[PDB]
Formats: C-alpha cells, structure tokens, sequence
RNA sequence: UGCGAAAGCAGUUGAAGACAAGUGCUUGUCGUUCGUUAUAAAUGGCCU
C-alpha cells in the first residue's frame, strides 16, 4: 500500500493497494469511501498475473 | 500453340490485319486464327488423329479463416 | 504468433506485436528496412512499416496492414528491389507462387502463378495406337 | 341438400349434427353423409398439398471444339 | 378413450361441469390438433424432394 | 469553405478537418493560427480494392483529427477505419467493425482511439501495438464518443436505442475511464 | 498467513465488490456467445445431450436469425446427425414445429447433394414415414375433439 | 395413350382451345403424365400454356371430383419448378395468385371436416352397438 | 402504399440532370432534382 499525491494538483490525494489478485484498488480522498478498481490491462493480460508488486 | 492455360492455332498462309509485377526490362537480357482459354490448367496437348485433339488437365488441411455470412 | 523487435546492442525488447493466430514461419525486409513482412500458418502476410519521419526518429514499428492471399501455409518469403523491379514473392503448402509489390503491398495488384507450368513436358502422346 | 364460403355452410352442418343429438340420427342417412364427408376430407387434403406446392467433374469428358 | 365417450355419452352429457374435470383431454388434444397445418406443410415439401430424386 | 459534406473539430478545439465536393477532398486547417493548412483528394487515401467495390466502401461516415494534426481517422460505411498520417499521407487499416462506424475520437495524447458503431460496443484501439479493449452491451448504438478531461478521466458517449423507430431516443452517458462504470446516465 | 479468517467485525468501513461466482457455461452456450454458429449446431447433436437442452440451441439459433448460416458449410457426413435427431424429435409435440423449420431449410439448401448421396435419401424415406405417422395421430386427435364437442 | 400425347402436343403448337379437353382425357394415368412432362414439354412457351389452362380450371372449380387436373398440377410443379418460376409474365403471377386463393380456402377447411367426420364415426358406432 | 384480421382485399415501383467505366454509342452509379399513397461481399463477431 502507498499514498499518492499528484505532483501538479496538490489537493489530489489517493491510496493505491494490491494483493495476490488480478485487480488493483484506488481510494480517493466521511460517510462513504470512493473506491475504484483497476482490472483491465488492455490486451497485455497474459504478461501480468498479479498486481501484488 | 499452347501454354499453361491457353491454346492457339495460327495459319501461316495469312497475314494479320495491321489496324507491374515484372522487370521493366530497361536493361538487356544478357550483359484462320483461333484462341481458347476454356481449358486450364494444361499438362500436355496434342492431336491423336487428324480430327482428334487431346487435352490433359490437372484435377491437405488448411488453417480456417471463416468468411462472414449473414 | 508474435513478432518482436529487439535492440541489438543491449539485447532487449523494443516492441511486441501479437499479430498472427499461429506460427510465424518466415520474415523478410526491404532494402532500406522501411518494411518488415511476416507470414506463417495463418495464411496472412502482415506488413510492418517504419517509413514516416516521426516513426524513424522514435524508432517505433507499426502493424500497418495485412492481406489474405494464400489458401494454405506460407513457408518461404523473399523480397527484391531495384530501380526497375519491386517484388515480394511468397509460397507454401499451396504449391504456388504469389507475387506482390513491396512499396504498394497494401493496395498494389498481385499475381498467382500457375501451379504446374510445363516448360518440360511430363506427358507424351503417340498418334499411332 | 348437402349430400346432393362453403365452410360457413359446412360449419353450420356441424351445428345441426350437434343439435340433432345421438339418438335422433337414423342409420340409413348417416351412411350417405359418411361417404360424402369422406370424399370431402380427401379433396381438402389434396388441395392443401397443392397450396404448399405453390408457396414453395467426370475424369474424362467428350466435347467438340468450336472453331 | 373412443369407447368411453361412446358408451357413457349419455352420462357425460348430464354432468354439471366437464372442462374442469376433462381438462387433461382438451389440453392434450388441442396440442396435437394445432400441429396439423405445419406437419402437412413439411409433408408436401418432403414429398416434393422425395419424388424428384426418385424419378431422376 | 463551400459545399461542406462532413466536418469535425479536434478535442482541443483548435484544428478543423472537413470534406468538400470541389469526387471529394479532405482539408485540415488550424483555427487560431496559420501553422496547419493541408488539403488532398480522398482518392489518395482510398484503396484501389475499395475503388473496385460497392459504394459503401468509398462512403465516409465518421471523421476525427488528432490534436497535433499528425493523424486523421476516417471511418467508412463498410466498417473499416483508416488512420492517415498527414505528414506523408500514409494509410493504416484497422478493421473490426462489421457495420458502419458512427463515432471516432482521438485521445488527447493521440495514442488511443475511441470507436463506436452499430455493434453497441465501444472499442479503445491501442495504436502502439494495434490492440484493443471493449465495453460491450451498451444500451444503444454509439452515435458519438469523446474523451473529456485534462487527463481523459471520463468518456462521454451518445447512445441511440435504435429499437424505437417512431422517435430518436438519445441517452448521454458519462463513464469513468478508471473502471468503465457509468458515472452519470 | 493469519489474516484470511478476519471479516472486518471491528473496522469502521466494510467494502464488498467481489462478483458472485456464476455457474460454468456449457460448450454450446460458449459457441453462441462467441458467434460460432456452425459449431453450436454440432454441440447440440452429441451423445448424451439432454433433449430440452438440445431444443434450446435449435430455437436459440432460429431466434438469432442464423438457420441458413448454420447449414452452409456441411455435407452428407455432417448432416446426418441432424437428420437422425429430426427423425426422433418430430414425434414430440414440443419439438415438432422446430423440426418443421430446420428440415425445410436443409431440403431447400441441399436438394442437389441429396440426389447424389444415397444415405441421405433413406433418411428422408424414413422421415417421410414418421411424419406420415404423425399426420394420422394429429388427425385422430382432431376427431376426438370433434366427438368430445358433441357431448357438451 | 400415344395418340392423345401427340394430339395434345399438336394443340399446344396450334394454340387450340381443346388443350383442356386433351388434358381431362381419361386415358391419362400417373406415369404417363410424368413421362410427358419430362420428355415432351421442352419449350418454355408450352409449359406456360399447360399451367395457365390447368390453373384457370382448378381456380373456377377447386372442388371438382376429378383428380386428373390436380394430378397434372402436382407433377408439373414438382418436375418443372425451375422452368416455371423462370416465367416472368405478370398474368402468370396473377394466375398463380388466383389459384393460391382458392386452395388457401381448402386448407382452412380440413379442421372442421375432421371434426365432423370424427363426430360422425361416434354416431355410427353407437348405432352398431344398439343393433347388438 | 391504402384498408382490414392475424387471413387477405386493391395498387405501385416513373421522369430528368450529373459522374465514372467500356467502346458520338452501351452499361453502372448518385451525402442531385421533380412526381406518385407508394442481395451482400475491405478476412471484418461483444472485456476484465
């Protein structure tokens, strides 16, 4: 897991996390949490089996 | 006369009316009338008799590329 | 079915194209290496082009186009260019030659040579008997 | 008269044969009505078929060359 | 079924309700009757081709 | 310009590519400056096999111009897409759509192409390797596509729902490019 | 690896996004989804295929408007499995109508091949007998309905 | 049966109105109708005439007891379908339409007839039972 | 195309201009017009 702050728009904050799974999560930054899932590699799915590293 | 896919007959007593995928050939190579394309391909052509003409013609799994049909 | 371009000095992959659906049995290039033509079991001939100036500066190849001309596998392919000639000749299990133009491969006409062209006759006929 | 657009005339007959009932019908006529209907059934099947009808190299060959 | 209707026709007539109690007959018979026009259409088509190659 | 058949504006809003009957010719013009001014007949782009075939092949239904002006995408009713490099008028064929392509739009960088048609499937063509990704089973055929954001965060699509022939039923869809989920329908 | 058991009973926010596992799709369904029309017909006519499941792929192709398309690239060798099933399915009331459509097309599409192939001919002779048998049954049911109407 | 075949052929060449009379001749049977169609109807014009005569006859009286004219139509369509639809005459299509209309009626007729016949079978059987 | 039931009952599918191809003539086309109610076919198939 790791924080991420866009270099240009400092107001932007985000948290990326991954595991032994074929998808990645991103959390934008208090009733709810805005969570988006990256699960598309655009044709290179064979080369990538897990987003763990 | 006959080639791979054509047959022709020319009478030599009569004069004729005057009326991309190969080398352009700018360089040198070194240093009464009948025509039919109906019979092809032809392995060999000859006359058996004066009024008999003999034509000899030719009579694997492949990767499938379907053709769409609706 | 992949065509991969490797940097020779460092021995690394620059680009990978998943173009064919089966084996790529032969490759050939034009004189200036502006075109790389591939062929194989899927009966297709893929043209990869790097003619554009921006492509040359960035050294990036492109899967420009493809064509289906053969009825079966393509085992042997060759390319020849001269001031008066431009040929991309291919052949395979279909037992026939196919000729194209390298410069105008995408849109240029093609010729399918006869399977048997009898310069030396293998059959004779005897008029008598 | 029958044994002697028509469907509305036939289908009216079926209504008669219902209203007459089982008991009132007498055998002698019933035979004649049978032969006529059996003929009509055959014709109907015959016409129906017609309606569906309307809706619906050798190794060695000898030829003469034209010259 | 044919003999049941013929013999007991008088009693069957004098029944308060038949559709509720004979519903299975009407359902089964209706399904088979409905097929008649289509099956005839195939019969004409089959008879056509069967005649054609037989004469040829 | 006279007798404009088809016209499109770049995503940035600074290049205009339009076609005229002066059969027909394509011209691209920069709007706020004189840097870009190119013109050429459609015959040059068109393939000869297209010339031999029925008129559907020579009929352009969608047009897109890259922000830099180097690339121009032409659709055809036959379902073929042709990317033409303005610098040398070199042609590139991308053929997946079986029916007329109705919407084409370039990404801001120019590396990705959004295409949509009667297939009810929006295709992201990756031009580097000519690969593609799909979003199928949209509610209707895609009249239009666009990449809307400083970073292309959102895709704006126009859908038609052609089932209803009595009236034209437009549906505007804003998809989050992250996971391709409908942010606003 | 001790964290798998935990179910977030103490955590502030619980987020659940995994899609439920759907049952595996059969061979014929995959072919239709991938637009393999000719193969979908083949998967229908295989040993040990449930009759109901066989009826759907036939109806499904017809619904898709792909009946002739499924029957172009075929000869007598790969046409007989269909005729064998049609020889049996014509009896059933449910599949009688679907058998009617498909047999009509194959005749309209392979009349010429029928003449030169003997085996196909015997199939249609037997098929003609069975459909003729059905006509008698379907007719008879109408006669029963006629009498049953008289009683009421 | 040779004489009627040649007679019918002559009338076709002569454009006679007795072509119908030749057709309903009782000498015809099933195989000879087949052989005449296969061997003697070689011209498109003759095919049109025989179809036109037959269809008008059946259209006027589709319920005639004589099975001969329908028998001609059945084999004419079965054997010469390719040559028939090759006909592009507008009147032929209208004539085909008129024939189709008459036959379409009869198809609708059969469900009622079977219902009546089945009804009548029951009435007959009960009378037999009462006799016994 | 009109009417009607779903079956069907009546009725249409013309003229001009321009372009291309082949040889002034022939054919095919129309992001051209007027009037009447009035086959297809660029190897091209749906994600995680």
């Amino acid at each position: 897991c790791t924080f991420y702050t866009s270099l240009s728009n400092q107001n932007q904050q985000n948290i990326f996390t991954a595991g032994r799974r074929r998808y990645m999560h991103s959390w934008d930054l208090s009733q709810t949490a805005k969570i988006e899932k990256f699960s598309r590699l655009y044709g290179h799915e064979s080369t990538q089996r897990s987003f763990e590293n | 006369f006959w080639g791979a896919t054509w047959i022709s007959r020319i009478d030599f007593d009569v004069d004729f009316p005057i009326n991309g995928l190969t080398i352009t050939d700018e360089s040198n190579f070194m240093n009464h009338f009948f025509f039919t394309d109906k019979y092809k391909p032809l392995l060999f052509v000859d006359l058996i008799s004066s009024n008999e003409l003999a034509i000899i013609e030719r009579n694997q799994k492949a990767f499938i590329q379907p053709k769409l049909v609706f | 079915g992949s065509i991969k371009f490797w940097d020779f000095q460092f021995a690394t992959l620059n680009q990978s194209f998943k173009a064919h659906d089966a084996d790529v049995l032969c490759l050939t290039t034009d004189t200036d290496n502006n075109y790389v033509f591939s062929a194989g079991v899927d009966r297709k001939i893929f043209q990869f082009s790097q003619n554009t100036n921006k492509s040359q500066k960035n050294n990036r190849w492109v899967n420009s186009s493809n064509r289906l001309l053969h009825g079966n596998d393509i085992r042997a392919i060759c390319a020849y260019q001269s001031k008066g000639a431009d040929f991309l000749v291919s052949g395979g299990v279909e037992k026939t030659l196919v000729i194209n133009s390298l410069t105008s491969f995408s849109n240029g006409n093609y010729r399918k040579m006869p399977t048997v062209e009898p310069y030396s006759k293998n059959v004779l006929v005897n008029k008598e008997q | 008269f029958i044994t002697s657009q028509s469907t509305q005339l036939f289908q009216l007959l079926s209504l008669v044969l219902d209203s007459i009932g089982l008991f009132s019908l007498e055998g002698a006529l019933l035979e004649n009505l049978t032969l006529y209907i059996d003929k009509q059934v055959e014709i109907a099947e015959r016409n129906t078929e017609l309606w569906n009808l309307i809706d619906t190299l050798p190794t060695y060959t000898m030829e003469y060359l034209d010259i | 079924v044919k003999w049941c209707l013929i013999i007991h026709g008088g009693y069957l007539v004098s029944i308060p309700n038949l559709m509720s109690t004979l519903s299975s007959l009407h359902s089964t018979l209706k399904r088979r009757s409905d097929l008649l026009p289509r099956l005839l259409a195939l019969d004409a088509r089959l008879d056509c081709t069967i005649n054609k190659f037989k004469t040829l | 310009w006279h007798n404009v058949i088809l016209s499109n504006i770049s995503s940035n809003g600074k290049l205009l590519a339009h076609m005229c009957k002066d059969h027909k010719s394509i011209s691209v013009v920069s709007l706020f400056d004189d840097s870009v001014n190119l013109s050429f007949p459609l015959g040059s782009i068109l393939s000869s096999q297209t010339q031999s075939l029925s008129y559907n092949t020579r009929y352009v239904s969608s047009m897109a111009i890259d922000n830099m002006g180097q690339q121009l995408a032409v659709g055809f009713a036959s379902g073929v897409i042709s990317i033409v490099s303005l610098a040398d008028l070199q042609i590139r064929l991308l053929k997946w759509h079986i029916d007329s392509v109705l919407s084409l739009s370039f990404s801001h960088d120019g590396s990705y192409l959004l295409s949509g048609g009667w297939e009810k499937v929006m295709s992201l063509w990756q031009l580097e390797t000519n690969s593609q990704q799909f979003l199928p089973r949209l509610n209707g055929i895609i009249i239009d596509c666009q990449v809307l954001g400083p970073q292309g965060n959102y895709y704006s699509l126009i859908l038609q729902m052609t089932e209803n022939n009595s009236n034209s039923d437009y549906q505007f869809l804003l998809l989050n490019a992250s996971d391709l989920t409908s942010k606003l329908s | 690896m001790r964290g798998s058991e935990y179910q977030g009973d103490q955590e502030h926010i619980i987020h659940n996004d995994k899609v439920r596992s759907q049952r595996r799709m059969r061979a014929f369904e995959r072919n239709i989804n991938q637009f393999k029309w000719s193969e979908a017909l083949d998967n229908a006519f295989v040993p040990g295929m449930a009759k109901e499941l066989t009826l759907t792929v036939l109806q499904e192709l017809r619904k898709r408007g792909k009946v002739r398309v499924a029957l172009y690239g075929r000869d007598e060798s790969t046409l007989e499995p269909l005729l064998n099933w049609c020889l049996k399915g014509i009896e059933d009331v449910r599949s009688a109508s679907i058998v009617a459509d498909w047999v009509a097309v194959v005749l309209e599409l392979y009349g010429n091949t029928l003449e030169s192939s003997p085996v196909l001919q015997e199939l249609m002779i037997d098929l003609k007998t069975k459909v003729r048998h059905e006509i008698h049954k379907s007719k008879e049911a109408q006669r029963i309905e006629g009498m049953l109407q008289l009683l009421t | 049966q040779v004489e009627i075949a040649n007679i019918l052929s002559s009338h076709l060449e002569a454009n006679s109105t007795e072509i119908l009379d030749d057709l309903m001749s009782g000498s015809w049977t099933e195989p000879e109708i087949k052989k005449f169609i296969l061997t003697k109807i070689n011209t498109v014009d003759h095919l049109s005439k025989i179809f036109l005569t037959i269809s008008k006859s059946i259209t006027q009286n589709p319920w005639n007891e004589e099975n001969l004219l329908p028998l001609w139509l059945k084999w004419l369509l079965t054997l010469k379908s390719g040559e028939l639809n090759s006909i592009k005459d507008k009147h032929t299509k209208k004539n085909c339409k008129h024939l189709k209309s008459a036959l379409r009626s009869s198809e609708e007729i059969l469900p009622v007839l079977l219902g009546i016949q089945g009804r009548l079978e029951m009435l007959r059987r009960q009378a037999k039972l009462r006799e016994d």
